[PDB]
Order: C-alpha cells, then structure tokens, then sequence
C-alpha cells in the first residue's frame, strides 16, 4: 500500500496557474484523508471541482472547499453533514499543511486549508492530513490574490481535480 | 486573530 495523492489544477478567472499535488496522511488520519480523496475524485456525485478559494490571507492560509454555498458556510463531507475529530496526532508545523476548517469541536464538513505558514496556535483544535507535495510555487502565486481580511481580488477556482495514487 | 472557522469568523 502507499499514502493516496490527489491534485488541483488552479485558474485564476478561468486562466490556468497550474497543478498542486497533496499527498494524504491516510494512515494516521484514515477518515478525514478518505473525504478529502473522495470530494477530489467526486465519486460521491459532489466535490471541489469548480468551486473556489473563498478565503486567502496572505502569510496565513488559503482557504476552499464550500462547494455547496460557496462563501464559507456550506460545504459537507461523504458521511453525512459533519464527522468528529478523528486525532491530533499531527501539527501544523509549516507551510504546505493540509488542514480542516471547522466551526469547533467535532464539525468537519468538506472545507480545509493550505497552510503559507507555520500557525502552531491552531494545534489541537483543526486536523492536519495532508501536505503539498508538488506546486508549492503555486500555492504562493495563489496567496498573491488575497487580502487582510481574506477577500480575494481575483477568482481563485479549481479548474480540475483528481487522484493521481 | 487568525482563525479558519466555517460560518461565524472570529478575531
């Protein structure tokens, strides 16, 4: 067996900025890495394809993954609603963390973030399963679109997505 | 702050 690796193909206004691949940290995180995997591929008849990256905060994260209300506030995960925090055996100890957005305790849904930065105070509250294994690059183009306060100034959106392993 | 919640976004 291997870890399962999943990418994103990213436009910004329809224009092509290029692939991030995520590897998923399904052995320790085996839950929470098979709803991420799952929405990739959209084998359940929903996923991320299409929607975008609501929240950007430059040298903090990039937020995605409402692809149901497209703002924040929607989105869900393969089991129903929402799914509990499977572990906090993994820490968000630098850029390219792959993680869950959450409304407190025990409420992931479809949303996640990719970590710019090391935010260590998030430790313990949001489950880390995955990390940027290729397109970091990328991932800093994307981070350029963004603002204080998390509006973007252009329409970061995933073109394409998918399992690679 | 610096939170990523889903829904009501705090300090």
């Amino acid at each position: 067996m291997v870890n399962p690796t999943v990418f994103f193909d990213i436009a910004v206004d329809g224009e092509p900025l290029g692939r991030v691949s995520f590897e998923l940290f399904a052995d320790k995180v085996p839950k929470t890495a098979e709803n991420f995997r799952a929405l990739s591929t959209g084998e359940k008849g929903f996923g991320y394809k299409g929607s975008c990256f609501h929240r950007i905060i430059p040298g903090f994260m990039c937020q995605g993954g409402d692809f149901t209300r497209h703002n924040g506030t929607g989105g869900k995960s393969i089991y129903g609603e929402k799914f509990e925090d499977e572990n906090f055996i993994l820490k968000h100890t630098g850029p390219g963390i792959l993680s869950m957005a959450n409304a407190g305790p025990n409420t992931n849904g479809s949303q996640f973030f990719i970590c710019t930065a090391k935010t260590e105070w998030l430790d313990g509250k949001h489950v880390v399963f995955g990390k940027v294994k290729e397109g970091m690059n990328i991932v800093e183009a994307m981070e350029r679109f963004g603002s204080r306060n998390g509006k973007t100034s252009k329409k970061i959106t995933i073109a394409d997505c998918g399992q690679l392993e | 702050v610096l939170l990523v919640t889903t829904g009501l976004l705090l300090a």
